[PDB]
């Protein structure tokens, strides 16, 4: 297999997958957290 | 019980007590024996657990000051409604006051900013609304204002009511980009009302311990 | 069954929710044979 | 010492500007609203030359 | 407490079933909207 490198695609990929949430609740997180202000990444066993 | 003050002008009796209570009673001053009546009672903050200085109890209303909290509260009042005449119930333990308004207010911490340490905090739970009222910068006058309209869980037609932003009003005096974020106004709302139902059962323990007080007292004489 | 409970009890709020959109996607899909019915009239009509 | 001075005529003039606000929010008459606000702007104005002067 | 999400649980169950009572009566008035109107444009056939 091959080893990819990290890059900004796969970080708001986890971004993306770490919450569900819902509709006003994803807005919300679209105020809250901009790729400036992403207050937590999580990019494990990728 | 160390002195009893009876001032006949007035028909005001005032009871100056020592320290060592159980309940830690320091002065009681009252016109008449019967709970729900004008009365001032003022306590111990050694011998207190809650920090509690004085509770004034009116017919309509109760009033609480406190020192020394860890949470730093100083202020705490109470508004009540009239009571709803149910048949079946005549003794104000089994009936108490509804709670139509409380403000709390907060001694200033210096471990939070004035902007965000909450110096006020009003729930008028008839007309369900939440107020809060910031501590003042040194280098301000007036300080942040909020107002939060707390809607109900359930609409009328079943559905969740999703927070708007329309909602919430905000007076700032610098405007923070965060505080206008859905998400940290939502995490307001949920600590405000938790806030607000844990003020609600402290101001129903004070009329409780009131009775209890009462209780006390009328067993001593 | 605490857990599992309360677990089934917020997707069932969820599930009335989203049952009540159910109803919106339901009439979208009838808004197409609408527009379906819609689309072969004018057909006929510009051949017409 | 001017610092300290500041600050006692800064707590004075907070102190009468939020009476002042409390009369604003409860005031209902339009002219009696205006004046109040043109007396706010006096006090504003006296607490500007203070800490000028 | 298991009880009692249990038995929320059955009321919210009523709640969907209410909710798709709405939505067959909802999805059935609309299949004979769009039946009518096929039938009316297929008079239009006949005519052309």
């Amino acid at each position: 297999m091959e080893p990819r490198v990290m890059d900004d695609d796969m970080l708001k990929l986890a971004v993306g997958d770490q919450g569900p949430q819902e509709e006003a609740g994803q807005l919300a997180k679209q105020e809250g957290i901009l790729f400036k202000d992403v207050l937590s990444l999580q990019l494990d066993f990728r | 019980l160390e002195l009893k003050h009876i001032n006949k002008t007035t028909d005001l009796k005032t009871d100056y007590f020592k320290p060592g209570h159980p309940q830690a009673l320091r002065v009681h001053s009252y016109k008449s024996m019967q709970p729900e009546m004008d009365r001032v009672i003022e306590f111990y903050e050694t011998a207190r657990v809650d920090g509690l200085m004085k509770r004034e109890e009116t017919p309509r209303t109760m009033t609480e000051y406190y020192q020394g909290r860890p949470d730093f509260l100083s202020y705490r009042h109470a508004s009540f409604g009239p009571r709803v005449k149910k048949l079946t119930l005549s003794s104000a333990e089994s009936n108490p006051r509804p709670i139509v308004k409380i403000t709390e207010r907060f001694f200033r911490n210096p471990a939070k900013p004035a902007e965000e340490d909450v110096a006020e905090r009003v729930f008028l739970v008839a007309e369900e609304r939440i107020q809060l009222r910031y501590h003042c910068r040194e280098d301000h006058i007036t300080a942040s204002k909020r107002e939060f309209l707390r809607r109900t869980e359930v609409d009328s037609k079943g559905n969740k009511i999703i927070m708007t932003p329309d909602m919430c009003i905000s007076f700032e005096v610098e405007p923070m980009e965060h505080t206008k974020k859905l998400l940290y106004q939502y995490e307001a709302m949920m600590h405000l009302k938790r806030e607000e139902k844990l003020s609600r059962h402290q101001v129903w323990e004070s009329e409780l311990e009131v009775l209890e007080i009462l209780k006390l007292r009328e067993e001593e004489e | 069954n605490d857990i599992e409970t309360l677990k089934g009890e917020q997707m069932k709020l969820q599930g009335v929710i989203k049952s009540l959109e159910k109803d919106i996607q339901g009439l979208k899909r009838e808004i197409q044979e609408r527009d379906e019915t819609i689309q072969d009239k004018e057909k006929r009509i510009y051949d017409l | 010492e001017n610092q300290e001075q500041g600050k006692r005529k800064i707590a004075k003039f907070e102190e009468k500007h939020l009476s002042s606000l409390s009369a604003i929010r409860e005031e209902l008459e339009l002219p009696n609203i205006e004046k109040m606000i043109l007396e706010c702007s006096a006090d504003i104005s006296e607490l500007f030359d203070a800490l000028m002067t």
